[PDB]
């Protein structure tokens, strides 16, 4: 037991690109 | 009597006409050659052609109508006009003793003056107008019925044994006598229509593609006295449009682009309405702004069309008033200013495609080269509530796959075949192939 | 094969670019200027660009549900000790590297329209004393320099400037500033009847010669045309060659003078075309014959009548924009109502897709127009 | 506020070196992408103690402990990953449409500096399977 392993996802969700504030960079 | 609303038939058809911006034109009194051409007061790409009936416009001798048809022209500056030929309408006699023909045409002379216009040596024989030349022909049959009858080899009935070149269309007699094609460039004058021909290349019509998609019952077909249209997508010149019906779609549709090719752009605009007569009014109202002269469908003459008039007549709205629609003989639906042309037809005719590929997808993976957006039919009606975005996007790749369909391959090949046959893009897209060979046999002669 | 180590927390300074084929030149360029930039106007409200020496772009960001890692090759202090259990699609491990930073989104670049910030820039109407209504503003912070204007705006270098030099922007006594239209304008027919009077070549143009044909005759207490002013309406109304000298253009200009008369005539009261034709006709300050054309006469009034429109004036909304102007004007030509909407699309995408779904497309015969519900 | 992104290093570097030509960017530098989220230990320290040297799961570098997790394998277009000792999942060495800038955001001083491009990826879009 106890062993590394990745948590697969079932699909691929793509989101809308958005406005970048200067708050969102730093 | 009946002359008088077929008068009010074309008058009606006149004010259609005039509305989508084609006024008739009459060119300026007459005076050289032919050659010099220019020299003569007036150009326009012919499109279009149908019979019709005109006034008059000492003796006024009544009240009577003039045959003749109107021929339909886009100019130079990017306007339309339409202008109309008068031509008496004729056919011929023949007899089996040619020594006493003089008799039979006394005896014609007075037996027809009630129809006859003229005549003149076969015997060609000419009147005012088409119901006085069937009027003839309903006279004349009984005889020539007797005459088939009779097995001859002295009265002078029995001397005219048939009738030659007598099922010739009107508009067709009147495209060939005159030597005038849909396709080709005319200057219209006093003297008549001046071919061009050092104009070859095609000038560009306005050009509209529609699809609608509508309710239907489970494993039933749809039903236009109950169902409704819930959508109706095309596209104006490679620019799409989609309206909405949002009694059933339950939520706005926003624009987007669906484009499975490069060859096809697909720039959709969407026009979300509050209900189904709202959809029909904004559909009517653009199709007025932006005066299609070819409106093309798949299969619309069995379902589009027929379903469209029926949801306008019951919301009381008059769809021949609106756009010069309606039904014909046949139960097809068409107008004088813009041809119908459903691409099915085509299909069906001249494609060369197995009855496993009269689908609108077959034929667009067959003839595009690319694989068009697809939907369970049964799974239409409930995805309008529940997914009307996919159902949209269906609804405008439809219209993206109408338009380039008709303008890669149907217009071209009918409009060049309307450039040596003698008929409007609807008839020869719509006879059998036989009829077409019939026209071209007769133009060869 | 390659060892996979993992830090137990990443770096968030990290980020990933997009970089496209020309944003890529720029970046491969050892003298761009002050290479990439990135510029915005505040902190907590306005959007922020990313700026070259010559375009500006866009920046979107875009969240993903993959795991992403950015990983380095290293050193490894120790030698790595391991027992092989399977040797099935592997290859011995020749190399160690490290994932420090994990990343759930990238950033999107788009070509964008630069802009100017105008939030501190006054008015110059020609007016004596400017110092006190300098200084007696809100914004103690004073637009010291032009360099301070670009940096604190949502543009490029080049564009910044073309647009300064289209705005007639200007500078009096350290401070910028923008003329009225009146006082831009009159300086301008100063400047030509001066050049014409002194026979100056108006094919090159310099501005010592300019400035010294202009303020020879006024007396210097009441002359205000600087070479600074002289060099922004030159940098308005004209075209540097070897960029040192100008040459004038003329379209612009009399379309311009068009407006001028426009603010002047039609803007208490409207009245039938053929005859504002003819009156508009009656108007020739410049000495040049000016042409008429209907494409002259477009974007700066509306209708068998016309009237004045300022385009600052209109709302700023789309909808709400077009809504007034359904308002203002029941039937409209095309070459009317391009000029007027062409800036503020909301879409930012062609021109004539907003048209027909702001409005009703109702072509005609002459020229395909729009009109009214 | 605007700053500068300071690309010297990259570009002495860049110019010195090839076009990328592998998955490894001439700066030793690569892209790992995994379709899931990467379930890690929450006591690393623990572990690090109780690691044993035949294991060899845990080191230290400079300070920091980290973790050898799994193993990389490149036969070409084809790519597997190892994690744990009985995991496996299948992928590929996918060239990006758009390359990928890395850029190192200095909070304190408000500076940015361009680390390295990326213009490929080693990406695994399939369900991890048995060992």
């Amino acid at each position: 037991t106890v062993k590394i392993w990745v948590k697969y996802n079932e699909g691929f969700s793509n989101a809308v690109r958005k406005n970048v504030t200067w708050n969102n960079l730093w | 009597a009946l002359s008088a609303q077929q008068l009010l038939n074309a008058s009606k058809i006149d004010d259609i006409d005039s509305m989508m911006g084609f006024e008739r034109y009459v060119p300026p009194q007459y005076n050289f050659d032919a050659k010099d051409i220019d020299q003569i007061p007036g150009v326009g790409w012919l499109t279009n052609m149908h019979a019709t009936l005109v006034s008059q416009e000492e003796r006024v001798t009544t009240n009577q109508g003039i045959s003749g048809v109107d021929f339909y022209f886009l100019d130079e500056e990017g306007g339309s006009f339409k202008s109309t030929v008068v031509y008496d309408p004729y056919f011929f006699i023949a007899c089996n003793d040619e020594s006493r023909v003089n008799d039979v045409e006394e005896l014609v002379k007075k037996y027809l003056e009630s129809c006859l216009k003229s005549l003149q040596i076969l015997i060609k024989l000419s009147f005012v107008n088409s119901n006085q030349l069937f009027e003839a022909r309903k006279l004349l049959r009984p005889i020539l019925q007797d005459n088939a009858n009779n097995n001859v080899q002295v009265d002078a009935k029995h001397l005219i044994e048939d009738i030659r070149e007598y099922d010739v269309p009107y508009h067709v007699r009147v495209s060939i006598d005159k030597d005038i094609r849909v396709g080709k460039w005319y200057k219209v004058t006093q003297q008549g229509f001046i071919e061009d021909t050092r104009k070859i290349a095609f000038a560009d019509p306005v050009v509209m593609a529609f699809a609608i998609a509508t309710t239907k019952p489970p494993l039933k077909f749809p039903d236009s006295a109950v169902d409704q249209i819930m959508m109706i997508s095309y596209m104006i010149d490679g620019e799409g449009f989609l309206i909405t019906n949002r009694e059933i779609i339950s939520e706005d549709i926003e624009d987007f682009e669906y484009t499975p090719k490069p060859e096809y752009p697909g720039f959709f605009t969407i026009f979300n309405e509050n209900d189904e007569v709202a959809l029909l009014q904004r559909f009517f109202e653009h199709i007025r702004d932006v005066r299609p002269t070819v409106i093309s469908t798949f299969n619309g003459d069995f379902f589009d069309w027929p379903f469209i008039h029926n949801r306008s007549k019951i919301h009381g709205l008059d769809m021949f008033d609106e756009i010069g629609f309606a039904p014909d003989a046949e139960g097809e639906y068409k107008s004088s200013y813009c041809s119908h042309m459903d691409c099915f037809r085509w299909v069906k005719r001249d494609s060369y495609l197995p009855q496993g590929s009269q689908g609108l997808k077959a034929v667009t993976q067959s003839k595009l080269g690319y694989n068009p957006i697809e939907l369970d039919p049964e799974l239409m009606t409930p995805y309008a509530f529940e997914k009307p975005q996919h159902l949209s996007e269906y609804s405008v790749s439809d219209a993206v796959a109408t338009y380039y369909l008709y303008m890669k391959y149907v217009h071209p090949f009918i409009f060049s075949l309307c450039t040596i046959i003698p008929l409007n893009p609807d008839e020869t897209l719509r006879k059998g192939t036989g009829t077409l060979c019939e026209m071209l046999l007769m133009v060869q002669a | 094969s390659i060892n996979l180590h993992s830090a137990p927390e990443y770096d968030p300074s990290y980020k990933l670019i997009q970089l496209t084929p020309e944003l890529l030149d720029i970046i491969q360029d050892p003298v761009q200027n002050h290479q990439l930039r990135f510029k915005s106007l505040d902190k907590d409200k306005s959007e922020v660009v990313l700026c070259s020496h010559d375009k500006t772009w866009v920046l979107k960001q875009r969240k993903h549900s993959n795991t992403v890692l950015l990983m380095r090759e290293f050193v490894p202090e120790q030698p790595i000790t391991f027992d092989e259990t399977l040797l099935f699609g592997l290859s011995k491990p020749y190399m160690d590297v490290v994932g420090f930073a994990k990343t759930e989104s990238e950033f999107e670049t788009r070509e964008t329209h630069g802009e100017l910030n105008l939030n501190s820039v006054p008015i110059y109407n020609g007016e004596l004393d400017f110092s006190d209504k300098i200084m007696k503003r809100s914004s103690t912070k004073v637009i010291g320099t032009l360099e301070e204007l670009l940096e604190n705006s949502p543009c490029s270098a080049l564009e910044g400037i073309s647009k300064w030099h289209k705005i007639g922007g200007s500078v009096k006594d350290g401070v910028l500033c923008i003329l009225s239209q009146d006082f831009l304008f009159k300086a301008l027919h100063v400047l030509l009847m001066s050049a014409m009077a002194e026979s100056l070549d108006l094919q090159h143009l310099n501005v010592e010669d300019t400035h010294h044909a202009v303020g020879k005759d006024i007396e210097d207490e009441f002359n205000p045309y600087t070479r600074e002013i002289i060099e922004t309406v030159l940098n308005k109304f004209a075209v540097q060659e070897q960029e040192n000298t100008w040459r004038l253009r003329i379209p612009f200009i009399a379309q311009w003078y068009g407006i001028q008369a426009l603010r002047k005539y039609v803007s208490g009261i409207s009245m039938p075309i053929d005859e504002f034709l003819i009156k508009w006709k009656s108007l020739f300050p410049p000495f040049f014959p000016c042409d008429i054309d209907i494409d002259m006469l477009r974007g700066y009034h509306f209708k068998k009548t016309v009237q004045y429109i300022a385009k600052s004036t209109l709302p700023m909304d789309p909808k709400e924009r077009f809504k007034v102007l359904f308002r203002l004007q029941s039937q409209w030509d095309l070459e009317d109502i391009k000029p007027l909407i062409e800036e503020l699309n909301s879409r930012g995408m062609k021109i004539d897709s907003f048209i027909m779904k702001y409005a009703r497309r109702k072509r005609l015969g002459k020229k395909t127009v729009v009109t009214s519900r | 506020p605007s700053v500068d992104i300071d690309a010297s290093q990259w570009q002495k570097l860049t110019q010195s070196r090839e076009k990328q030509t592998t998955v490894i960017t001439p700066l030793g530098m690569m892209m790992l992408e995994i379709q899931g989220e990467l379930e890690l230990p929450k006591d690393f320290a623990s572990l690090a103690r109780r690691d044993s040297p035949n294991e060899g799961r845990f080191s230290e570098q400079d300070g920091e402990t980290l973790i050898r997790f799994g193993s990389l394998q490149i036969d070409g277009e084809r790519a597997t990953l190892f994690v744990g000792k009985k995991q496996r999942l299948l992928g590929k060495v996918t060239k990006l449409d758009v390359p990928m800038g890395i850029m190192h955001f200095n909070s304190k001083d408000n500076k940015v500096e361009l680390v390295d491009v990326m213009k490929y990826k080693v990406i695994f879009k399939d369900r991890p399977l048995p060992i």
